[PDB]
């Protein structure tokens, strides 16, 4: 019945319906006098008319404020007012309602709706507090009350690692002893995720004790009589290793080994107790052989064994090893750990020694990552090329890293050209064709039409990679990066279908898991609670989810879209993301699957300069769409002022130049003059956006410069506060300039285009191309991509 | 007259004339859909066209097989071999172990060799194998083991009621790699037959 | 976690502990309101409560039914629903809900879980509309979309063989145009799997189609060239008669038989073709030997070449064959099949020719299988009794063809003796006793002992067949046909091990058939499956499977074992019958195995009478038993109404005498005047019961009416429905005379074996026995057994 | 060199090394994907990064476990 009567008095508070509200709330006060509920409906419609006529202190601060005597049990009423300070940033408030509430009114039932919001909202501790009430009150619940105190230590752990910040350190060393005496009175424990959370709070709130230690390997060890667990597995490893105790670390090892466990882990750590323990290396080998057999594993520890006894790989273990893992993919990789102990012109003449019919593609891959012999990519892709007939279709190719070495040095030269990018393309199209499924080559094809800006190219090869779920967060970076200035087409399934349903993670998956981690505290599933509040926090923060958010705003003002919805929830994030009380992004982005060594490419190699984006970026951007926003009413937001505050502390135009592209700077000075200054200097800023070079050598740039001018002017234009007659004239013309060089400037382009083309026929590349047996397909392709997207251009 | 036909899964119904022979086995349901469904074109039966289907099984026998194997070990192995007690003594048991040649010589499956595992009390089958150009490539020791028997703990001991000759023919591309003249006196254990 | 409420809310409902549960669900309902799943479970709970307080149509079919507009994605909804309906035998409904799921949430997923119930429910329809879906989506599938189009034909050839009946005149043309066109689209086949299949399509779906026969041998030849198979083969050889193309068929069957293919219809069909090719007799002969040498089809061949070209076998030829055949078991078989052309003097002449070392045994028993001599058969054994000793143990005597020509003579009598039992069984013993393994004789004496009611002595026979697996189907009916009523003694390893055991079949394997059936889907095995699809229907409608289990209800009933699960899985066997939308059952019995003509045996053989039951007789028990379970509630049932109609129009007493035993239609009629008339009638009933005659003559019938009778009056005296005094005053009356009488009736029968035995040392029986060479056994261990099934009829 | 990683449920067509082991058990499909529903975080993968994943597969081996 009230929700009916919240949604009228709301639905009509979208519109506001200020009367038609005031009169219904006064006849529902008049049927129920005492329904404090209706009275604070009233507050929220009276601060929704008219926010700066009414006395925040006086109607909200000093009847339910921090120090506020109006205290309810009514679960409608505190999450009513929860979601009322939540909307006037009042954070410490929101749930100082609940804290109040279930202190005058104690029950199960508000204990369980404060934990429940403390965890939707972030607040680790006051869930920490919401759990000890319901241990309390745990009488009229439906789970025993032991289950309550794992709550608070998990509460407490959650607020040691992700919110360490909001803890001064007595208060800390208080939660610390709470959470273990609270754990320490509920034994025997009653199952393996009751000593996963004992063993998690002695681990990170007591570190570096030796009784601590020693209790954790106690308590681990005797589990393993009856049970094997992980998790008490890394436990009891991590703790007899710091205990020093070479004896009970071999005895940890061989129990866990004796029951069928193959793991490196306890293969190194066993190796590693047993020369303390002066065990000869012929006993600890013939023990790992009888309890373990042939493995790549027990293979792997004879390497272990000889570095540890005589600090260098004998020629008999590596040859042991080698004997049936030279023609494994995993070989390069296994043999690079131990590079620092192997003799290179050994491992060159054992792997010289195998019969020509056993040195498969495999093994000349092999030679090829452990830099054997030089650089041979050529010869050997033409000597393996006909195995790609030969396999699977959903195999994927091993000759793809003898093509991928020429294109990755190729794509490390700092400025690679037009020819170079357009070379490494045809290669790889050439090789996609037969190798179909193959993600690696797939990868490298959408980051260099990406490049060139040729999105509709990099979107057909995108959609073969079938991204999706989580997924989406961590790969969307290679496509959707800058996307309302590379290719805003909104009737593209690139748009349409593929950026609309890869938001559902942020907009669904993310919204849901509050409940999933709730599931995961009622059914006892502790060990992967923390882990979830991560993941939740991760998504939450994560760069990919705020970049896309951004750019759509963008891409909204761009199209003349409505954008009231994209603000709206703009800020509802916003605020989830100052509830966490720790106000940063998360880089999410798998820059692992282009290179190994990405992180040294990101800084050094252009071909990722379109994605290249950082938490100051992010930031930057936000700030400037909140300065579009605010620029209409023209007062300063005390929202605004706060941001500007956490920039670092340099001259706003170094600071812009460092972290955005010369055009996306000229466009923040823009807004930001406007909002400042009033637009004194608005002129000579239009002027300098107006000289940011579009040269047909930019690649990409030639789109983003052109549309973020675009948007830029299109935002200028339609801002009614621009009264002067000649910055009005100098938008308006500023426009027709822009959109009559469109033709030349992507006919520019398509010229720089073919004739790197043309030059791909000559010299070193058209010497390449024959050796590889590769066509330079037909420029038309190209000149149709971009001519698609100069249509899309042209019509904004 | 004999006419080969494919095994039909229905087949199992019009089999009793076959199965009731006390040294045939009535595998689980499971165990014939693994052998028609992994491997359809192996699986065959004798049909009599002279037996009318109407008024009695026709059918006098079928042949299961499955390939295993890689590179060198790339063969067919004969699971189960039965005739029925009427088609007995008149080589029709030849005919089907015939017809696995014509059928796997050639493609798809141009096996390397044909193996088998016959018991070596088992003279009438060991007889008959060899007759064909089959020959031992080992004996298998414990073989047939019971799990109250356990694992065969020594080659030392064998016991022709208890051990299986691993019996083979060796198919032309082979060039008889696959067999041995002396294979009698060679004895492994079960683990050590692998494909 | 779905999973986890199901069984708690079920077993909660199992117990009616309603109330806790709508308080679950609606904490459950608080916390997930859009959970349908939920919204379904409250019904389900709602129907057990009370089925006759809840309106099936507001609540289910509405939101559910065949219009139903509330459609949900929800895998696990769909499936409770299904369940559900399924249960209310409302199986329409049950796959439309998928179809509309799937029709407004299409998924793979979604697809794929239609396909597999549909494949349950044997919704042969469903599948063809299901496998469609796949195909449109199988692009998040594992299979490539051109299985699915295979997956449809199978479903529209699995519909035109079993399920033609659902189909209208436009249907068919419809699907077979469909079916066709499908496969045509994905030429090439890419394995001999898909050419199957698209010949069966052609086949069976456009039969006597000229163009259709012409590209079946097409394509079938064509693959000839390179590989070997035997459906191909049967394709061909089919088609190319039908296009009397006697070229072609030389062409086809010498490609065949060059390739090694010793196949007699290759050889056939090469013969008739031949002398419409005007080829000449010695030609064909030559090139069969050449090609194929000396086969025992070649030597045959000459056989047919003969009666083809001269409408005689001739001299030459049948010699050539004898001269090696003439002393083979297959002797007779082959020659038997060309009786109408072969000279039987002729043949006498030669068969007489042979040197009497050469006249084996196997010799004499073509000749008496052949008709050539007057039966012998006495002398011949007499003769040949020596071989026993000699042949292996594990080997078959010829012998029994002798002895059974004996057994089957004196058998052949619509009324055999007493004596004349006992004198087969006398001979037959002896002659196991040796040839153990023969079971030739060995069923005989099973068929025996059952029609004289000693069970024990049989199943003493039967364990040592270890009749297994699929052989329980086909071999169970000798021991299982009516066990309730022929040895009741739960506590024998007949029942307890031998019987639970074979149920096996029926219980575990015919439920576990549908995870081998999609496998071989997803294995692309289709050339098995329309076989594999068979299977199922006979076993649902198997005459064991469902004989037993009615056999079991009355045992259970005889025994006052619980029933309440028994009946549960007759209803689901019933709902399981009547999904595959053919109501039917499937003599699978072999009776072949004991003699050529038993077809004619059968309905004339009082030795049979015992296992004489047909589809009316089954149907009959079953209404019986379903009756029963009513009677407690005294309503009428739309679900007997419903049947009663299908029972053939006819005045009901003659129907059950033509398809019952006397004291079964006297017991029948009883239960019917309770349930349709309110039992007026019983006084007359019972007494006419009771009037039926327990002589010692009925051998089995002396068991089967005597425990008939108990298990008829045990129930109504356990029916708290009879409240009439008098009608009472009999049935506890009855009860009490049928306790005296059990054993006055066993020492008669005692009495009359030892009679028959005194029989048997006289007169022509006793002139025989000294003629056989065999003496008669000792009349004591027969008189134990039977003292032994005298003594468990009085603990009962 | 071993990493651990999150199973996902298109890893089943990569666990043929591991899984034509002689006693392991190869579950049906719907089995595996009730742990990945339950336990999301439970169902995980040991990875061998000497391994290229496109030559071959590089799942070393896996642990389904649950709370209950």
């Amino acid at each position: 019945m009230s929700d009916k009567i919240q949604e009228e008095i709301l639905g009509l508070v979208s519109r506001s319906n200020f009367k038609q509200c005031y009169a219904k709330l006064g006849q529902l006060q008049k049927q129920f006098p005492n329904a404090l509920y209706f009275k604070i409906l009233e507050t929220y419609v009276k601060f929704k008319q008219s926010p700066g006529k009414f006395d925040y202190n006086k109607l909200l601060e000093e009847p339910y404020g921090l120090k506020g005597t109006t205290i309810t049990g009514d679960t409608r009423s505190l999450e009513f007012l929860h979601n009322f300070f939540v909307e006037l940033g009042k954070y410490d408030e929101a749930l100082h309602v609940y804290e109040r509430g279930n202190f005058k009114f104690p029950s199960y039932e508000l204990s369980y709706h404060w934990f429940m919001k403390a965890l939707e909202d972030s607040n680790y501790n006051q869930m920490s507090k919401a759990s000890l009430q319901l241990a309390k009150y745990s009488d009229s619940g439906n789970l025993p009350k032991r289950a309550y105190y794992f709550w608070n230590a998990i509460s407490i752990l959650a607020v040691s690692r992700f919110q360490e910040n909001t803890l001064s350190d007595p208060k800390k060393i208080l939660l610390s002893r709470l959470a273990r005496q609270s754990l320490l009175d509920l034994k025997p424990f009653q199952n393996v995720q009751e000593i996963i959370v004992y063993c998690l709070v002695l681990d990170e709130l007591f570190p570096q004790s030796r009784e601590i230690s020693e209790e954790i390997v106690a308590i681990t060890f005797a589990n393993f009589d009856t049970s094997v667990n992980l998790y008490l597995k890394n436990f009891i490893l991590k703790h007899t290793k710091l205990l020093n105790s070479p004896q009970k670390l071999f005895e940890v090892c061989s129990k866990l080994i004796e029951k069928g466990l193959d793991d490196y882990e306890l293969i190194t750590n066993l190796i590693d107790a047993a020369y303390k323990l002066s065990k000869s290396k012929d006993e600890v080998k013939q023990w790992i052989d009888e309890n373990l057999g042939d493995s790549r594993n027990t293979r792997l520890a004879r390497l272990k064994l000889d570095i540890m006894y005589t600090d260098s790989v004998s020629e008999s273990s590596l040859s042991y090893y080698l004997s049936k893992y030279h023609n494994k993919p995993c070989c390069s990789i296994d043999l690079n750990h131990y590079s620092g102990h192997i003799n290179i012109d050994m491992l060159k003449s054992i792997m010289s020694k195998y019969d020509p019919e056993d040195k498969d593609l495999i093994h000349h891959c092999n030679i090829l990552e452990l830099g054997l012999i030089g650089s041979d990519s050529i010869n050997n892709y033409n000597k393996f090329k006909g195995t790609l007939e030969k396999k699977s279709v959903t195999d994927y190719s091993s000759c793809s890293t003898f093509l991928l070495e020429i294109v990755k040095d190729k794509c490390k030269k700092t400025n690679p050209e037009l020819k170079d990018v357009l070379l490494c393309i045809t290669i790889l199209e050439n090789y996609q064709a037969k190798d179909p499924h193959n993600f690696d080559t797939m990868c490298w094809l959408i980051v260099l039409y990406m490049y060139l800006g040729l999105v509709p190219d990099a979107y057909f090869h995108f959609i073969n990679l079938k991204i999706k779920n989580v997924q989406t967060d961590s790969l969307d970076y290679m496509i959707f990066s800058r996307f309302s200035t590379l290719f805003p087409n909104k009737q593209s399934d690139f748009y349409s279908k593929t950026f609309h349903e890869h938001n559902n993670l942020y907009d669904t998956s993310l919204a849901n898991l509050p409940r999933y981690i709730q599931v995961a505290f009622e059914r006892n599933s502790y060990s992967k609670i923390l882990g979830m509040l991560e993941m939740r926090d991760k998504l939450m923060k994560s760069y990919t989810r705020w970049t896309k958010t951004l750019e759509n705003l963008q891409f909204s003002r761009l199209c003349n879209d409505k954008r009231g919805h994209l603000l709206q929830k703009l800020h509802e994030d916003w605020r989830s993301l100052e509830m966490t009380q720790s106000v940063s992004f998360s880089d999410n982005r798998d820059f692992s699957i282009l290179d190994e060594n990405f992180a040294q490419f990101l800084n050094r190699g252009k071909i990722l300069e379109y994605a290249n984006l950082n938490e100051e970026s992010i930031f930057l951007t936000l700030i400037r769409e909140l300065i579009i926003e605010a620029l209409p009413n023209g007062e300063k937001t005390e929202q605004i002022s706060a941001l500007l505050k956490k920039l670092p502390s340099i001259n706003l135009e170094e600071l812009l130049n460092n972290n955005l592209t010369e055009v996306e700077s000229a466009s923040f000075l823009i807004f930001f003059e406007i909002y400042e200054n009033n637009g004194k200097n608005l002129h000579d800023l239009i002027s300098r956006l107006m000289k940011v070079p579009i040269n047909a050598k930019q690649n990409w740039m030639v789109s983003h410069t052109y549309l973020t001018k675009m948007a830029t002017l299109k935002t200028l234009d339609s801002l009614k506060r621009i009264k002067d007659k000649e910055i009005q004239k100098l938008i308006k013309n500023s426009l027709k300039e822009l959109r009559s060089c469109c033709d030349d400037v992507f006919k520019g382009y398509s010229k720089a285009l073919v004739q790197a083309y043309e030059e791909l026929k000559k010299d070193e590349c058209g010497n390449l191309l024959k050796e590889l047996d590769v066509k330079a397909e037909n420029v038309k392709n190209i000149k149709n991509s971009l001519l698609g997207i100069q249509k899309s251009v042209r019509n904004l | 007259m004999t006419t080969i036909q494919p095994f039909e899964p229905v087949d199992l119904f019009k089999t009793n004339n076959v199965n009731l022979d006390i040294l045939t086995e009535n595998f689980p349901l499971e165990f014939y859909f693994e052998y028609m469904i992994i491997w359809p074109d192996l699986f065959f039966k004798s049909s009599e066209m002279t037996v009318d289907p109407t008024f009695k099984h026709n059918i006098s026998g079928y042949m299961m097989a499955k390939t295993e194997g890689k590179t060198t070990e790339w063969h067919t192995h004969i699971t189960a071999v039965t005739v029925a007690p009427r088609f007995r003594r008149i080589s029709l048991a030849s005919k089907l172990c015939n017809t696995l040649e014509t059928m796997t010589d050639v493609m798809p499956h141009e096996v390397n060799f044909i193996d088998l595992f016959v018991k070596c009390n088992n003279q009438l089958a060991i007889k008959l194998y060899e007759k064909l150009g089959y020959s031992v490539y080992r004996r298998v020791v414990g073989y047939y083991n019971s799990a109250e028997d356990g694992y065969p703990d020594t080659l030392k001991k064998v016991d022709d009621n208890k051990d299986a000759f691993d019996m083979r023919k060796a198919m032309a591309r082979d060039r008889n790699r696959s067999v041995r003249p002396d294979g009698r006196s060679h004895k492994c254990y079960p683990h050590d037959v692998r494909f």
